[PDB]
Parts: C-alpha cells; sequence; structure tokens
C-alpha cells in the first residue's frame, strides 16, 4: 500500500499547480485526506483536509487561495495551487489520519516558486 | 455479540504460588484472552485481559513450548506466560492471539481514519528534568522522582526501554487518579511524567498518627471508592495494586492513588504479599472484586493500626489470606466492621462490591451514610488533616 504525490515543479509567482495523490491499496473515500508541506528549516505544516463527508477547511494562509477536493472515483485526492507567493516553496505531502499518527509518508512532491 | 476464537488448556505460569497451574483460555474476537479453572458453560470484560497492541513473543525457557504476551497498560508493562506441549499447539495459539489483535488494529484504525475531522495536524526532553530520588525499579523500567527544571515542579518519571513496547491526551477525568502530565520518547526509552503529590505518604501519616478515627478513615475510604468506581466503569479497568504506599495525599489533604508501579518479574514479588487478594495468590479468576479487597485490607490498616493478615513467612502470610478468619479490635464498631467483613469476603462472589452493582454496593454501605458522591467527586469534602 502507499499514498504518491506528483505534479510539482518550478513556478513563477501568481502562478497556479495541481498536485495529486494517487493512492495504491488504500481507499481515500473512507478517510479524512490532508495535504502537508515542509520547507528546508521548519516543521511539517497541514495545509487543507477534506472529509468524508466532503467538508473541506484550510489553513489562514492558503485560505482562498487553494482548494483541495476528493475525487472518489479515481482515488486521487487534488490540491489546487493558485496565486502563488515565494513563502509556498516546500515539499509537499498527503496523508491519512493513521499514517499521519505513524510518521508515515509518500515520497512528496517539490514546489518551487 | 462477542465470539470465541479460540479455546483451550494451557499452563498458565503462576506468579506468587503453584509456578504453573493448568487453566482454560478463551481468546475472543474483542481482544479479551481470560483463563478459567475449568471449561466455563456460560460481568463486562476488563481491558486488563486485552491482547489488543501486544507483542507475542516465543522461547524455550524455562520451559520447552511457551510463549508471552507482552502489553502496556496505561503505563505499565504487564508479561503473561504460558506453555503448552508441542510448538504446533503453541503456533495456533500465538497465530489465532495475532490474527485476533491485526484485525482490531484495522478495524480501529479504519475507523479512525473515517471519523478524523481536522484532527490532522502534525513537549519535552530528558534535559528539562533533574533528576532527585529512585522510587522503584522493575524489570523494563525504573521510576524516578524529578524537578522539571523550567518550574520547580516535582513529577515522577517512569522510564521504559522502548524496545519492549513497540496519551497524554487519554487522561482519566478523576481527580485522586495520577494524571499523566507528559510523555516522551529518546533514542532507547519511552518516558511518562505523572503527577507527584506533595501532602506525604499516607502510609507515613498512618504510621505517626498510629490509627485514624472513622471518620478519617470514611474519608480516605469514600475518596478511594470514588476513583475505583470510575475506573471500574468508565474505563473497565481493575487497578489490582491498592496498598497504604500507593496512597498519597496532596497539598489539601485529599487522596491521591499512585501509579509507580512496574512489573518486577524477570529481575520479592510484584504486589506487596499482605494486600493480595485470595484469588490473586491461587491465580483463580478474577475481576473488579480484587479492588474491593484491597479497599478492605486499606481500612482494616487505617481503622486498626495494624494489617488483617500479616507474618513475616510469605506462605505463612499467603495461608492466613486463603485460610483465617479476620479478628477485629475490640474498639472497633458494627458499621466499621461490617463493611471491612464484607470486603474482606474470602470469596470475591461473596465480597462486597462484588456483584453486578460493583461500587454501588459499597457507597450504599450504612458504614458511608450521609457521604455525598457527587460532592466526593469534585473535592467538596472538606478533608479531616492539612498536610503541612
Ligand atoms: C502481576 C502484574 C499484573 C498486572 C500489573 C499491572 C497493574 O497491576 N498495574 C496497576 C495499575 C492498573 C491500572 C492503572 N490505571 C490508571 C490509574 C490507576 C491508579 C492511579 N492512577 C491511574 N492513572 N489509569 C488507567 C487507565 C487505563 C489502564 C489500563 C489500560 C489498558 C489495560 C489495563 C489497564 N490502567 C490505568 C494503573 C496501575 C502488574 F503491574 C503486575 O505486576
Ligand atoms: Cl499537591
Ligand atoms: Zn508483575
Amino acid at each position: 500500500v502507499q499514498l504518491q504525490e506528483s505534479g510539482g515543479g518550478l513556478v513563477q509567482a501568481g502562478g497556479s499547480l495541481r498536485l495529486s495523490c494517487a493512492a495504491s491499496g488504500i481507499d481515500v473515500r473512507i478517510k479524512t485526506m490532508a495535504w502537508y508541506r515542509q520547507a528546508p528549516g521548519k516543521q511539517r505544516e497541514l495545509l487543507a483536509s477534506v472529509l468524508v463527508s466532503g467538508s473541506t477547511n484550510y489553513a489562514d494562509p492558503v485560505k482562498g487561495r487553494f482548494t483541495i477536493s476528493r475525487d472518489n472515483a479515481k482515488n486521487t485526492v487534488y490540491l489546487q495551487m493558485n496565486k502563488l507567493i515565494p513563502d509556498d516553496t516546500a515539499v509537499y505531502y498527503c496523508n491519512t489520519y493513521g499514517r499521519l499518527r505513524r510518521d508515515v509518508w509518500g515520497p512528496g512532491t517539490q514546489v518551487t516558486v | 455479540d462477542v465470539a470465541i476464537v479460540k479455546e483451550g488448556w494451557l499452563h498458565k505460569r503462576g506468579k506468587y504460588i503453584k509456578t504453573w497451574r493448568p487453566r482454560y483460555f478463551l481468546l475472543k474476537n474483542d481482544g479479551t484472552f481470560i483463563g478459567y479453572k475449568e471449561r466455563p458453560q456460560d460481568e463486562a470484560p476488563l481491558n486488563n485481559f486485552s491482547v489488543a497492541q501486544c507483542q507475542l513473543m516465543k522461547t524455550e525457557r524455562p520451559r520447552p513450548n511457551t510463549f508471552i504476551i507482552r502489553c502496556l497498560q496505561w503505563t505499565t508493562v504487564i508479561e503473561r506466560t504460558f506453555h503448552v506441549e508441542t510448538p504446533e499447539e503453541r503456533e495456533e495459539w500465538t497465530t489465532a492471539i495475532q490474527t485476533v489483535a491485526d484485525g482490531l488494529k484495522k478495524q480501529e484504525e479504519e475507523e479512525m481514519d473515517a471519523s478524523a475531522e481536522h484532527t490532522d495536524m502534525e513537549r519535552v526532553t530528558m534535559n528539562e528534568f533533574e533528576y532527585l530520588k529512585l522510587l522503584g525499579k522493575g524489570t523494563f523500567g525504573k521510576v524516578i522522582l524529578v524537578k522539571e527544571k523550567a518550574t520547580g515542579r516535582y513529577y515522577a518519571m517512569k522510564i521504559l526501554k522502548k524496545e519492549v513496547i513497540v496519551r497524554v491526551l487519554q487522561n482519566s477525568r478523576h481527580p485522586f487518579l495520577t494524571a499523566l502530565k507528559y510523555s516522551f520518547q529518546t533514542h532507547d526509552r519511552l518516558c511518562f511524567v505523572m503527577e507527584y503529590a506533595n501532602g506525604g505518604e499516607l502510609f507515613f501519616h498512618l504510621s505517626r498518627e498510629r490509627v485514624f478515627s472513622e471518620d478519617r478513615a470514611r474519608f480516605y475510604g469514600a475518596e478511594i471508592v470514588s476513583a475505583l468506581d470510575y475506573l471500574h466503569s468508565e474505563k473497565n479497568v481493575v487497578y489490582r495494586d491498592l496498598k497504604l504506599e500507593n496512597l498519597m495525599l496532596d497539598k489539601d489533604g485529599h487522596i491521591k492513588i499512585t501509579d509507580f508501579g512496574l512489573c518486577k518479574e524477570g529481575i520479592t514479588f510484584c504486589g506487596t504479599p499482605e494486600y493480595l487478594a485470595p484469588e490473586v495468590l491461587e491465580d483463580n479468576d478474577y475481576g473488579r472484586a480484587v479492588d474491593w479487597w484491597g479497599l478492605g485490607v486499606v481500612m482494616y490498616e487505617m481503622m486498626c493500626g495494624r494489617l488483617p493478615f500479616y507474618n513475616q513467612d510469605h506462605e505463612k502470610l499467603f495461608e492466613l489470606i486463603l485460610m483465617e478468619e479476620i479478628r477485629f479490635p475490640r474498639t472497633l464498631g458494627p458499621e466499621a466492621k461490617s463493611l471491612l467483613s464484607g470486603l474482606l469476603k474470602k470469596d470475591p462472589k461473596q465480597r462486597l462490591g462484588g456483584g453486578s452493582e460493583d461500587a454501588k454496593e459499597i457507597m450504599q454501605h450504612r458504614f458511608f451514610a450521609g457521604i455525598v458522591w457527587q460532592h466526593v467527586y469534585e473535592k467538596k469534602l472538606s478533608p479531616p488533616f492539612k498536610p503541612q
């Protein structure tokens, strides 16, 4: 089993990027999914979460600019990233609660603005 | 419904007497693994019997074909040791236990994974504490009195070998139990930082005062009953360790039951022998009623100034506990005698608190008449003694 992030790269500020998290061996329908990011010197930050109900929440630095969505069909979560500022540069991770509390992470995907 | 997954005879290692006794064990899908003196024919399960989150060891000492279930229960590592006739039997058993425990982790994680409500978010180290006193050692850890450097406050720190296992939000909401303040891990240790009351050891207060009046013992006994009621009915846990040495007072004079114990099985017993219930001594099947026996021994000691059963020879002590009727000082009153005789019934099934009503039986006993149990729980009873 495993979560795998993709869709990162280099991009100019105020641009956009959509990150995806392909869940292979897990079922994103049955679990709260969240996105995270971590910058070279800092700790890992919760960004966004989507409840199984579809309800979303966001942390302040990104509210308005990013949107997290779950595609039950493709068993994948997405982070649409809009109007990117330099302080967004980081490696981005998606995760479930269970893996989160066990410090199990996918490879992550690097976003450089 | 809870179904039986596997059942059969096993030799159970004894802690106090016979060493190896045959018992009929049931492994159920709720995680309970419980032994009986004979095949039962048919109370709510106790988490003390759960195999959830166990680790399973095979071993050939001190007996070929033995296996161990090791579990962390709150802050204490316990080990249950068993032996079967053939290595094949043992593989059936360890396999069944693992399969049950695996299925419990799986359904749980799936449920939490589904119910996480933006709790999908991502405090201390050894260096923040000054060592002051060794409080105890056990097989897999030690307990020490520490001073928190930044605050000057005193805590007990339980330090366990991390490898034998591989929480602060799970704390019980009861005033007279020991609360966990921090939990953290180092590279090779797991440490629990728990409150340490500074009103003194009740063992020491009782020694100095010789005896407590019936009214003073009624106050302490009520606070204890309130705490055990909470453990039994909110946590589905038996304490098993009630002794005078495990009672402390806070600065106001209220009771604190301590959580400083570690199992010593594997490098002098675990339980202090004079407090052990008959069914624990005999490794008979036990339940919530073992705590009421402990309450009986501790209140006998407070009101009479001595133990109900004692002998320096622990095999003669065990026989007193199992066989001899209790005698009372001539000056004890009949309500106290009634309570103590009831708590110290040798048969758990006849013991006060041993029925389905559990602590309610004791709270309704005439020795406690007039106690407002809601006020006990809220620390609204005024303590008869304020420590210095
Ligand atoms: C030979 C043997 C057998 C068992 C044990 C373990 C043991 O007896 N430990 C004593 C003990 C039991 C329960 C708790 N406990 C507390 C608590 C009690 C008193 C004061 N403060 C606190 N906090 N709170 C608990 C919550 C949950 C559990 C628990 C969870 C899962 C399974 C069982 C229990 N226990 C709690 C504290 C100490 C032995 F040590 C030996 O030697
Ligand atoms: Cl205190
Ligand atoms: Zn022990």
